[PDB]
Order: C-alpha cells, then sequence, then structure tokens
RNA sequence: AGCACAGUCUUAACGAUGGAUGUCUUGGUUCCUACAGCGAUGAAGGCCGCAGCAAAAUGCGAUACGCAAUGAAAAUUGCAGUGACUGAAUCAUCAGAAUGCUGAAUGUAAACUACACCAAUUCCCUGGGAAUAGUGGUACUCCUACAGAAAA
RNA sequence: UUUGUGUUGAAGCGAAAUACGUGAGUUUUCGUGGAACAUCUCCCUAGUGCAGAUCUUGGUGGAAGUAGCAACUAUUCAAAUGAGAACUUUGAAGACUGAAGUGGAGAAGGGUUUCUUGUCAACUGUGAUUGAACAAGAGUUAGCCGCUCCUAAGGGAUAGC
RNA sequence: AUUUCACUCAUAUUAAAUAAAAUAACUCCAAGUGGGCCAUUUUUGGUAAGCAGAACUGGCGAUGAGGGAUGCUCCUAACG
RNA sequence: ACGGACCAAGGAGUCUAGCAAAUGUGCAAGUGUAUAUGAUUCUUUAAACAUUUUAUACGCAUAAUUAAUGUAAUAUGUCCAUUGUAGAUUUGUGGUGCCCCACUUUGCAUACAAUACCGGUAAGCAA
RNA sequence: UGAUGUUAGGAGGGCAAAUCCGCCGAAUUUAAGCAUAUAAUUAAGCGGAAGAAAAGAAAAUAACUAUGAUUCCUUUAGUAACGGCGAGUGAACAAGGACCAGCUCAAACGGUUAAUCCUUCGUUUGGUGCAAACCUUUCGACGGAAUUGUCGUUGAAUUAUUCCAUGAAUGCCUUUAAUUUGAGCAAAGUGAGCAGGAAUGCUUCCCCAUAGAGGGUGAAAGGCCCAUAGUUCUUUUUAAUUUAUUCAUUGGAAUUUUUCAUGUCGAGUCGUGUUCUUUGAGAUUGGAGCACUAAUACGUGUGAUACAUUUCACAUAAAGCUAAAUAUAUGUAGGAGACCGAUAGCAAACAAGUACCGUGAGGGAAAGAUGAAAUAGUACUCAGGAAUGAGCAAUUAAAUAGUACCUGAAAUCGUUAAGAUGGAACGGAUUAAGAGAGAAAACAAGUAAAGAGGGGAA
C-alpha cells in the first residue's frame, strides 16, 4: 500500500535520499550478471565460491521416474501403528506386526535409530540398508522384500 | 433493472434516453391521473391526455384554477390550458405550459380509439 | 487501466541544442498551432501517465481455510454479547435476551407488514426507525458512478428452510437473509466491526451443533475441522488478584520520591 | 464661492482585465457475454445530384430529407401549406418496387463527358396502333459439352 | 462502518479574529454565492502535498506613447456629395510615362476578382463617403478560332522467358 | 598429561593508584562515502611560490555566538 | 561560475516477476484443498460455502554424500535418550538486609572443547 | 492431336484482419569494448482461409504388475541439455483434469455380358403460405463419359439362432414439463400548518410492500408520471406420455458349426555422403540443394555417443477425410466498475480525421454551462448622424443572471482616502505614536414588587 512507502518521507527534500555527490544514474556497473571475473570478482568469490568452469560426466536422457526413491528410518516405524494398537501388542507376547511401508508411500527402509528392546517385528520393503536389517533381526524381527 | 439481468439501471442511458424518444413514445410519457369519479367509472389509474379534455391544476403558482386542455407539444413536454395566460415584454398574449404530471384530468373526450383502450384496461 | 499507448501517437522529436529552447521533443509540421509544442513526457499537456496502469496489478488475494473459518467462528461468539452488540450501534435497549431465538413460525411467513409487524413486537421499534431515517444521498463524485443513496445495517435474520422469509423481510430497509449452511463473513462483520444483531430461528439454531461437530451426520459435519482453542482459561485477571493466595504473597506498597 | 505642489512607494474600500476554484455531464476507458464476412445477380471507396423558400452535417437516388405494405394512431410548423370524425398528419417496422457516373472495372481510351463493331430498340390494345439515335452485347485465364477444319 | 449539516442557505471565493497549536494546520465572524456537503468511532485504498528542470499550456508586464510610418522628380485653386473630405467625383492649372510605355493582345498559374445596384461591424498599417472588403441579382452563343486526327524524343501493354 | 579425594590462598577497604567503568558483549538487514583542504611541530624536490609530495595531533568541510575594522581554517568558546 | 521578467494550473522511486531478512497470524512432522467438480450458489454473487459415499495428484520439508555403478547416520547390552567446564530454574541448611551471600541439590538456551557414527579420498590387507 | 469458335452452361479477379495458415527477413540493444552469441526463428515486406482455423486415428511411449488418435489447463521444471561453458538460453515421458469418435482410397476378389456416372427434355405423388415461393416424389426418352477402369465385396462356400429395410384400411394423434422472441395487466396521500417565485424540505395525521432498482416532475418523492416485484397470453425447439391392427414381397446383416486358401500392404521414394540453415538435440533435431541410389514383411523403421557381430521390445513410412474441449488490441449488439471528470478521459463530450499546412508520402488542432420557464431574450420616453447612454419607464425571486450570459481567484490597471520620500527597496530584535475593531475572565450572587412567557408533579 502506498501509504506506507519510504520514498514519502524524503518528499520535501532535495535529492530522494540518493546523495548530492553520488548521483542515481542508470546502470553505473553493468546489466545483470556482467561484471564477474573482472570488477565484481570479490564478491562472486566470497558468495558463491565454485561458480565457474564444469565438472562431471553428461546424462543425455535422464528419465527421472526410473530411480525414484523415498525412504523411512526405524525410529518412525511403531509409530505408523495407531497408539491403541501399539498397546495391545506390548502386552501380549506370542504376537508381532506386519507392516508394509511401500502401502504408505516408502520404498527403502534405512537405519537410524533405536528400536525397543525384545519386542519383535516384521517389516516388508523394497530394498533395505545393512544396518537397519541388522537392528531389525537384533529384537528378533525378519526383514521381506517385495516388488 | 431489479431482477432481470437484460435492461439497464443506469442514469447515462435512460437519461439519454428520455431526451431523444420517439414522438410515438413521447405520448405514452405524457400522461395524468384520473379522478377518483372516473376511477370507479373506468377501472384505470392514468391515461395519456388528449387535447379536448378538461383538467384540474394541482401544483405550481396556477394550482386550483380549472379549463380545457387547448394544445399538446410533445418536443417541450408541456399542455396548454384554455384561461391560463401570460404577456411578452411587448403586450402580445401567449399561454402557460404545464408538465402533464402535475395535473389531474376530471373528464375525459371518448371516441372510437378511447373506447377499445379503457376496455381492455378494465 | 488507460488506453494502451495514449499520448504517444505523433512522429515527433527533439530540436537539439541550440535554437534556445528546451530539449522536449515537438510535433513537426506547420499550418496548425499544434505544430511545435511538447509531444510526450509526464510534465506535458497532452503527454502521457508516468506509470500507466496496467491490467495485471494483483487484484485479489487468497486467504487460508482455517483463517477463514476460525474467523466466522470467533465472529458468531461476539454476536452473543449484550455490550458488544451495544456498541455497534443496534438499539437493543428493550430486548430481552441478546442471543434471541425464535419459533420456526417466522419461517413461513408471507407478508413485508407481518414481518415489521413481528420486529416492532419483540421490541425493536426505535431500532427499525433507525434505519428508516437514515437513507441520505451521497457526498461527491460516487453519484456519477451508481452510487446514489447510503443506508445503514441493521439485523440478519438466519434461517435453515424458506417458505417465504426470503420475500417476506426483503424490501425492508437494511435488513439482511442467510442460510445456516451458508454464513458470509462479509455480512457477520460488515465493513470489519463485531458484533452484528442475529435472529436465529429454531432449527438454524440447532443446525449450528451438527455444523460443528458437536453430533456427527455426513453431508453436514464440517470434516475433521477442531474448534479452536484460547490462551487463557479465564480472562478475569483482577479475580486472580483478589484472591487469598496470590494476596498473601504480596508485598507491602513501597513509595514514590 | 474657497483650500490641497507634481512624481515615486506603501495600506484599505469600490471597480477593470483575465478565466483559475467549486458544482454539473446524452462523452471517454477497461472488463464480461453473444454473433460474424462482402463481391461480375457488380463490393469497399470516390465523384455528381435531390427540399416552396436550403450553406454544412445527417438522410436519400431522376419515384431522390422520401414511394408501397404492416403496427400505432392527430397532429406537423419560421412563414406558406397538408390532415379524422382512420391505407390520410406524425412515429416505428421494413420483406414489395426503385437504386445517377465510376471503381476488381472487364469494347478501345482518359488533365477527352473522345472513338469503334454487332443486333434497330421500346411501348399500348388484342394481328393492329404508336414512339424513339434511344437500348443491349463485345476483357483475360480456365472446366464440362458441342461444332466443323487440319495434320498424322 | 458509525452518526451528522443544508431554501430559517451547501461547497467555493474576499477581508478578518481579545481564538487554539513550537509547527504543518484546525476553528470561527461579516460579505458574495445559489445546491449540495461531511465523518477525528475505527479501518481500507491511490494517478496523494512544488519556487526552480534555457520545465508544458494559457494569460499579463517594464521597455514605450518609444524605434518607427524616407526607393519610384510634385503638387495647387474652385465646386459637388456627405455627420465628417490632403489621399471619393467634376472643371481649371503645373507636370510625368516617352512606342525597349503602369499602351494594346496571349501562355503558365488563379477561379468570379468581371458587370449593375446597395452599402461600412471588421479589413483597406494616417484619414476614408473609396475598394480586388461585405450583400442582392446578372453575365461566357462557332461547319470556317482551337482541342479533337498524325507522327517525334518517349510511356504503357500483348506472346514468350 | 588427564581424573578423583584431602588440607589452604588477602577481601567489609576490594592481592598497586584512579575512574557519570555495563552508555557493556555478540548476531542480522541496509544507506551514504572512496576529487579533499588548512594550522603548529618533524620532513623530501625546487632560487622560490597562496608550488608539488609525506608523518603525529587539532580543525575547516558539516558550525553558528563574542573578539581580530573587514576575512571558510587565528584567540575565547561550541548552540532548547 | 551556470538557471531564474511575473502569475495560475500540470510535473518525477511506481507496477509485475523471482529471492532473502525482519515482524504479525494459523496449524505443526507436517503443511498448502492445484487444475477441476458439488451445491435448495445466482441483483449484488466475477463473492461466499463445500471436497469424491489401515483413505498413494503435485510442490516445499522430514537425510546426506559421490563424476559415477551407488551406498546411507551410537546398537540390543537398555522406552533408553554420548562425555566435560561455565551457566537459567528448582531442593535442603546457616548469614546480613521476597533480595543478596556460604554450603548442598538439579543442570534450560548457549559458548568452548572431546568422542562415536554416515558418504568421498589416501594408507594397510585383500575372494 | 494441337488449334479455332461473341456456340450452350459455369468458375477465378477486388475490399477487410483481432484471432489463424505459408514464405521472406534486419538492426537498435546486452555482453560494462567486440567479431560467435543475444535481440529473434521477432519488426518491416509478399501470398491464402474460417466463425474458428491448424492438428489428428501410431513406421508413438516405455522397460512397468505396463499404457494407447489430436488439442488445451495444473505439474514435470528454470530441471536433462546448449553456451567466447561467458553474458545468456532451454524441451520431452510418466501423473491429475476438460472433452471424447472414428473412417475412406490404393492393392486383393466379381466377365453368359460397366452393375457405374452426367447434360437436356418430359411426368407423378403428399404437404405450407393471401400471394411470391418452397419442400416430397419414382417413372421414361434421345445424347454423351467410361475397359488407358466407374461400381459392389472386404478371402470364398456351407450350417443353425436372431436382427434390419421394404407395400393395403376403417388406424390414433391426446395431456404435461422445460427452453427462447413479442405484447397486455400491474398496490399505497398530491391531507392539514411554517417559510418559499415554485415542495420532492420541516412538523403533524394516515397507508403499501413478492414493488424502498433507476429516470422525470419549478428544491431531497415507496403512495404525482414512466417503469420496478409479480402474473397472464404469444412465437420457436424438445423431452417424456397417448394406440395399434390384420394381412403381403423381395432383398440384406451379425454371431455359431463344418470346410479350403495364406493373399496384398504406396520408388528417383527411403537411406547414405557433402554444403547451408534451424533446434535443448551434443562424432548433427528437423528442412532444403547437389551426387549416389534400396529391400519385400524371415522386410523395413525407432529404442538421444561414432563402429563390427548378435539377442529383445515396440510399430507398420513414402495417399486421403474428420466434431468437442482452445484463441480473439477487428466489426456489431447487450451489461457492468473502490476508473477520468473539459490543460483530465480516445486525437475528437460540439457540422473531428473537420478547419488549416506540405509538390508528394504525410502532419493535424482550438472550441461544454443564462433561467424553473424566452409560449418571460429587453416594450415606452429623452439626448445623439450613428454607435451608444440615461430615466419618473420595464421582464424576473434575482439583470452586479443581458446572450462574449453559473461562480468569478492571481498576475496587471483605474478612483478616493491616510501616510512616507537627501545616490535602491523590503527584513530581524524592541518599543513608541496614530487608526480600525472588540466584552467569551477583563465587578455585583441574591432579596423584594410587578408584568410577559415556558415546563414538572399530586
Ligand atoms: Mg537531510
Ligand atoms: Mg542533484
Ligand atoms: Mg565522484
Ligand atoms: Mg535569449
Ligand atoms: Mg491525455
Ligand atoms: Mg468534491
Ligand atoms: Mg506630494
Ligand atoms: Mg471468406
Ligand atoms: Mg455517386
Ligand atoms: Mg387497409
Ligand atoms: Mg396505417
Ligand atoms: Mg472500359
Ligand atoms: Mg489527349
Ligand atoms: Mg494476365
Ligand atoms: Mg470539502
Ligand atoms: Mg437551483
Ligand atoms: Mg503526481
Ligand atoms: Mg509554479
Ligand atoms: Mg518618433
Ligand atoms: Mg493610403
Ligand atoms: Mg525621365
Ligand atoms: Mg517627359
Ligand atoms: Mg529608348
Ligand atoms: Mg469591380
Ligand atoms: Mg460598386
Ligand atoms: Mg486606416
Ligand atoms: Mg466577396
Ligand atoms: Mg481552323
Ligand atoms: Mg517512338
Ligand atoms: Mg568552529
Ligand atoms: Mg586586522
Ligand atoms: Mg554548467
Ligand atoms: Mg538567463
Ligand atoms: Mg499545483
Ligand atoms: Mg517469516
Ligand atoms: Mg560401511
Ligand atoms: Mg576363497
Ligand atoms: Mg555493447
Ligand atoms: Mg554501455
Ligand atoms: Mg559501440
Ligand atoms: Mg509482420
Ligand atoms: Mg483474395
Ligand atoms: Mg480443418
Ligand atoms: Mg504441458
Ligand atoms: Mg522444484
Ligand atoms: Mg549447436
Ligand atoms: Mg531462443
Ligand atoms: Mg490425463
Ligand atoms: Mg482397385
Ligand atoms: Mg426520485
Ligand atoms: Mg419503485
Ligand atoms: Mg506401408
Ligand atoms: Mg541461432
Ligand atoms: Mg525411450
Ligand atoms: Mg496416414
Ligand atoms: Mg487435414
Ligand atoms: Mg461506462
Ligand atoms: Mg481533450
Ligand atoms: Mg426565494
Ligand atoms: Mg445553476
Ligand atoms: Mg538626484
Amino acid at each position: 500500500a502506498t501509504r506506507f512507502k519510504k520514498n514519502r518521507k524524503k518528499r520535501g527534500h532535495v535529492s530522494a535520499g540518493h546523495g548530492r555527490v553520488g548521483k542515481h544514474r542508470k546502470h553505473p556497473g553493468g546489466r545483470g550478471k556482467a561484471g564477474g571475473l573482472h570488477h565484481m570478482r570479490i564478491n562472486f568469490d566470497k558468495y558463491h565460491p565454485g561458480y565457474f568452469g564444469k565438472v562431471g560426466m553428461r546424462h543425455l536422457n535422464l528419465l527421472k521416474n526410473r530411480t525414484y526413491c523415498p525412504t523411512i528410518n526405524v525410529d518412525k516405524l511403531w509409530g505408523l501403528l495407531p497408539e491403541e494398537k501399539k498397546k495391545e501388542f506390548s502386552e501380549n507376547k506370542d504376537i508381532a506386526p506386519v507392516i508394509d511401508v511401500t502401502r504408505k508411500g516408502y520404498f527403502k527402509v534405512l537405519g537410524n535409530g533405536k528400536l525397543k528392546h525384545n519386542q519383535p517385528i516384521v517389516v516388508k520393503a523394497r530394498y533395505f540398508s545393512s544396518v537397519a536389517e541388522k537392528k531389525i533381526k537384533a529384537v528378533g524381527g525378519q526383514c521381506i522384500l517385495v516388488a | 433493472m431489479k431482477f432481470n439481468k437484460q435492461k439497464s439501471s443506469s442514469r447515462r442511458k435512460m437519461r439519454k434516453a428520455h431526451f431523444t424518444a420517439p414522438a410515438g413514445l413521447r405520448r405514452k410519457i405524457m400522461s395524468s391521473k384520473l379522478s377518483k369519479e372516473l376511477r370507479l367509472k373506468y377501472k384505470t389509474r392514468s391515461l395519456p391526455v388528449r387535447k379536448d379534455d378538461e383538467v384540474l391544476i394541482c401544483r405550481g403558482h396556477n394550482h386550483g384554477r380549472e379549463g380545457k386542455v387547448v394544445k399538446i407539444n410533445r418536443k417541450r413536454y408541456k399542455i396548454y390550458v384554455e384561461r391560463v395566460t401570460r404577456e411578452k415584454v411587448n403586450g402580445e398574449s401567449t399561454f402557460i405550459g404545464i408538465h402533464p404530471s402535475n395535473v389531474v384530468l376530471t373528464k375525459l373526450k371518448v371516441d372510437k380509439n378511447r373506447k377499445k383502450i379503457l376496455d381492455r384496461k378494465a | 487501466a488507460v488506453k494502451l499507448g495514449a499520448g504517444y501517437e505523433t512522429s515527433a522529436e527533439s530540436w537539439g541544442t541550440g535554437r534556445a529552447v528546451a530539449r522536449i521533443p515537438r510535433v513537426p509540421g506547420g499550418g496548425t498551432h499544434r505544430a511545435g509544442q511538447g509531444a510526450f513526457g509526464n510534465m506535458c499537456r497532452g503527454g502521457g501517465m508516468f506509470n500507466p496502469t496496467k491490467i495485471w496489478r494483483r487484484w485479489g488475494r487468497k486467504v487460508n481455510l482455517k483463517e477463514k473459518r476460525y474467523a466466522v467462528c470467533s465472529s458468531i461468539a461476539a454476536s452473543g454479547v449484550t455490550s458488544l452488540v451495544l456498541a455497534r450501534g443496534h438499539r437493543i435497549s428493550h430486548l430481552k435476551e441478546v442471543p434471541l431465538v425464535v419459533s420456526n413460525d417466522i419461517e413461513s411467513l408471507s407478508k413485508t407488514k407481518e414481518a415489521v409487524n413481528f420486529l416492532v413486537s419483540l421490541g425493536l421499534k426505535d431500532e427499525v426507525n433507525r434505519l428508516v431515517k437514515s437513507k441520505k444521498i451521497r457526498a461527491g463524485k460516487g453519484k456519477m458512478r451508481n452510487r446514489k443513496y447510503k443506508i445503514r445495517n441493521g439485523p440478519l435474520i438466519i434461517y435453515e428452510n424458506d417458505n417465504g422469509v426470503k420475500k417476506a423481510f426483503r424490501n425492508i430497509p437494511g435488513v439482511d437473509l442467510c442460510k445456516v449452511t451458508k454464513l458470509n463473513l462479509l455480512k457477520l462483520a460488515p465493513g470489519g466491526s463485531i458484533g452484528r444483531l442475529c435472529i436465529w430461528s429454531e432449527s438454524a439454531f440447532k443446525k449450528l451443533d451438527v455444523i460443528y461437530g458437536k453430533i456427527h451426520e455426513k453431508k453436514v459435519t464440517k470434516k475433521n475441522y477442531i474448534l479452536p482453542k484460547s490462551i487463557v482459561h479465564n480472562p478475569d485477571i483482577y479475580r486472580i488478584i483478589h484472591s487469598d493466595k496470590v494476596q498473601a504473597s504480596l508485598l507491602a506498597k513501597k513509595k514514590p520520591c
């Protein structure tokens, strides 16, 4: 809203806040990203260090749907269950839950965190990591591969 | 208008339509109210004023005077009554123009055309 | 917006330095007194505007759904406080209860005269008088733009199903109508003020517990919506201050300089 | 009957010149909705004409500010005139009739109202009786038929 | 959105005030004017505040009753008309052009300036009763004068490319 | 080295004096500047210059008041 | 040194895209109902209201690193939540006036360091 | 086989462009200079259509548990990639929606009989109009085109079950609900009083509303007028619903059974080399010129890095047609806005693309307002040649509203009065002397006697 703009405070002043000696002129240093590597070098180097040059191989026709893969850690793995359902399994001891994470939108199980001690759980997925699968085995569970 | 969107309620448009109306449409605009006695004999509430009718003046400096309409001027939107006159600076005599909506008419002059109108208007 | 290129439609150019005149572009030719005048520029007669207005100014805004619902809810609650309704300008010194629920026979009134009699008998005669006297002709250029009169806001009649209220309560100066399942904030808080006077029919009053999930029902209850909560349990701070527990922890009053 | 020096500058009151200010608006501007080409059966544009008294604009075309028909329906006017006791005075609609010279312009030409060839042409009564130098046709390219002639 | 002024005179404008405020400004009186005008209760919005840019458009000054109204030899006496005659008309004088003429007749260009009658708001850089100004009506007669026909330097087209 | 337990080293006059010492310390987003000049003392080039070039501090610029008749930079002294 | 004879009206940091910082608001491991569709929405309304009768549209966030095939965060002895110095708040005694000291208890935010683990590289082995 | 023909019947040509199709083709500018690059497959130039045009029924994707003609919206994504790898540039598949539709030639098969098509001339059935005209109709004759190829089938027979078209009369043609043109009808005061030239104002007394949108009327109107809410007729085109029947003939069409036959499938075209353009397309994405020039379905093409030998998937080039969802700075009609308010808004609120200027292509203004009414626009007298002035005379509520007419600022000038005045004038501080205005603090509550009003209570 034009009511609150800064320029209205300079309305009786001569130079509109831009200076007697250095004016407000039009493009006194170039246009856009003009002078990089010549007279804008310091800015480019201290704020965007790796900007110039190229590195790596080409990939000519990508097709990103071939490698799409969302992940989930073992922490959030008991939290997919309702709390009253989580209560029942921790009470009884000869039953365990079987969870299929692909039905929830995850493809690869990943292994950060701590599973509950002596509480078996069976997990279905497309890919597993080594540490995640070890942690699932240690508490008495099992991993299953699906496609 | 109020509830049909196919006609305008703009001041500009219908203030333009009033002052450039074709001569045929101006006679419907120049209408006057009927007296109580003529409102029982005929079911109608108002009629377009015609030449040889009789009227009573209800607003203006000449309120209360009665007479017979002698001329109708569709271009100036005014009527002229028989004994309501005026002096020019010369001394020549003319009529005073009255707007038909300032008037109630108390006696008609009927003929073939108005009969078929008063019949339908019942 | 303005016409796209107004004031720039000529073959004018500047005379250059010399000739002892300013360097603004000038219309060419001769034989008419338009020739040789200053052509375009925001300081010239017949020139262009500084920043010509465009049609791609962002005219509207997008508003979050939860905030809209929260505001409607907070605007219904304000409609139930006698002090707030009075301070908005409604003359209700003769009403009995401010929520003001009326039986379902209101929903099938059919003539304007009956609606006016109903309003008068409830105790709102001096308030329907405020509305009739308020019609005035506006000040300013709005009269040239189809904005002739200026009227004040009256009660808002809220119903569940319509058997004649719509047509009966029309035509009364200042009176609005609305159906319970489509409640509009632009009516409940005119111009941003709070405390509109509302008259509720009994069915309209009851549907209001289903709409907000106290009782559940398909295609009526707002899905998965939770009624908002407050950061204060009881806003009476001077009742807390005067309690014995707090008063026993204070310190003796001290002296100014 | 008498008394203020003149010029210059300052301030009040009443005026002159000029067209700001306020109020007004049959005009602009933008958005939304619907529909959509015209022409050799002569278009768009250009020129020339038409009223009782008639310059422009608007409307019309040798029937020329308007004819006929259909819906309303007494006036229309500066003067002069014209109209009923409803095909008439006026308004609207608009299907019939009429629509100058040009222009792609197309018989040959064009700062020409210049010059060709072919058919004389147009009415009224029901075979007669009249009038008029007046009317129509004639570019180039191409398709389907047809006609004869020629080569092979 | 709220709640207000006006034919018992709105907005605007001129001169002011024992008036308020440090200030930008509010508020009020008298006069003119003749139809609309606010909101400071709180909010929204913008083409929102001028001493200048050899700024843009319009209006007005000192200079100033000033510079100036000098080519082309030259005017005078009487009378008419008229409200009014140095520059309209008549008569008498003194002079000029001097056939390579402000004498006659055509072309290009102009388009009614031509004629008769009337007449002076503005114009005719002094006057003006004059006028190519203004108004109302008129006026251009061909077998033999020309165009129209012929071909020139040349232009435009046809067939083909 | 590091870690854990014991004992002990002036304070109220504060392990020397003085202190409108916390008006401190640290993050973020940005403006305007990047032609300077003058005076005392030190000092380079030049015969010298109201010439050119450096050092420490105070000023003019950005700043008016009293004095120096007058004066951007001197003396007193900085502003409801 | 340049512009300015006088007066009135006009006259110059704005709009859109894209990013960030600051601040206000809502919800929170989630958040934003896209294009559409629905409705006893239809002067206003081109607004407002709704969401398909153990629930996979899409964006940003919830996981990094490498040119890359790829790989992917203490670890099952305990649902426990790595270590130390200073430090807000709390617990129990005593001193001078709820405050400040002394001892004791707990140990937020944060600052400075240590350690373990994930991706790349080097080294030592290496089916 | 060319040509000829004022032979009969017909077509093309020019204007207009906002959206659409085809060609041709810059520089300014950015890179802080500049040549590739950018501007841009843009502006200018030349051709061709429609209410839309173009595109379009796989020689397409993918790599999956697979999708399935074209177009457009939300995303993919400022991503893969291009680039003096600088400045800068920049797509496709999957996913969610709108809409939704498929077909014809060529080639194969039909020879006890081209089945096919067109011009001209007749004639024959039912409807609609006042008329003008217009629908519907199957019969024939002469003439011509075509075997240098029109028409039918869509591989050809046989079995059963079912569907379609085609003629006869008494045969019925009823109600309702929507969708659009044009007409008619359409409540309630012209009541006191004040002031006014004139109420639509103020104060009181009534009322109507399915109508309190807007405009007009001598000042602001729900009840004065047109219209407005509503309702009744009328004109289109379209859904149901209501009714068949008994008899006749010839042709077609889908599957289901038994058999045979294994066909055809677009050439100086594709492709390769080379040159120039264009693209995100990189040992080359599309197009084009020149040279060379294929195979026959077990073939040919695509699967984003140049080769040789192979596996696998997908599709079937070199002929044609097609509605919807999409666009619209043009023309015409309708509605509307937190838009401008006569130096503003279109150049133009008015005899505006007009007056006027230029040899020409072209350039292009200024200019709105008396009053309610002029059906009130200035009668009469005196002075003066006139213009004009004055009045005891005159319209209006008003002429200091007199047509150059609402209001009527500043610059600049006139008249009267009061002051100042030795080579500028104004000004800051502080007082004095004059002149003009002023009582809201700049004195007096109350008591008493009248006189004139205005309220409250029992
Ligand atoms: Mg400053
Ligand atoms: Mg400056
Ligand atoms: Mg500088
Ligand atoms: Mg000069
Ligand atoms: Mg303009
Ligand atoms: Mg105003
Ligand atoms: Mg004197
Ligand atoms: Mg066409
Ligand atoms: Mg013509
Ligand atoms: Mg008849
Ligand atoms: Mg008739
Ligand atoms: Mg010709
Ligand atoms: Mg000639
Ligand atoms: Mg040709
Ligand atoms: Mg005001
Ligand atoms: Mg008035
Ligand atoms: Mg401005
Ligand atoms: Mg100015
Ligand atoms: Mg002189
Ligand atoms: Mg002379
Ligand atoms: Mg001589
Ligand atoms: Mg001589
Ligand atoms: Mg001689
Ligand atoms: Mg003459
Ligand atoms: Mg004469
Ligand atoms: Mg003269
Ligand atoms: Mg003349
Ligand atoms: Mg001759
Ligand atoms: Mg020749
Ligand atoms: Mg100083
Ligand atoms: Mg001295
Ligand atoms: Mg300079
Ligand atoms: Mg100057
Ligand atoms: Mg101004
Ligand atoms: Mg934030
Ligand atoms: Mg590892
Ligand atoms: Mg081994
Ligand atoms: Mg450059
Ligand atoms: Mg540059
Ligand atoms: Mg250059
Ligand atoms: Mg172009
Ligand atoms: Mg064409
Ligand atoms: Mg098409
Ligand atoms: Mg897309
Ligand atoms: Mg992204
Ligand atoms: Mg390239
Ligand atoms: Mg590009
Ligand atoms: Mg889809
Ligand atoms: Mg064939
Ligand atoms: Mg009204
Ligand atoms: Mg009404
Ligand atoms: Mg093929
Ligand atoms: Mg390129
Ligand atoms: Mg692929
Ligand atoms: Mg094809
Ligand atoms: Mg096609
Ligand atoms: Mg409009
Ligand atoms: Mg204008
Ligand atoms: Mg009056
Ligand atoms: Mg007025
Ligand atoms: Mg002197």
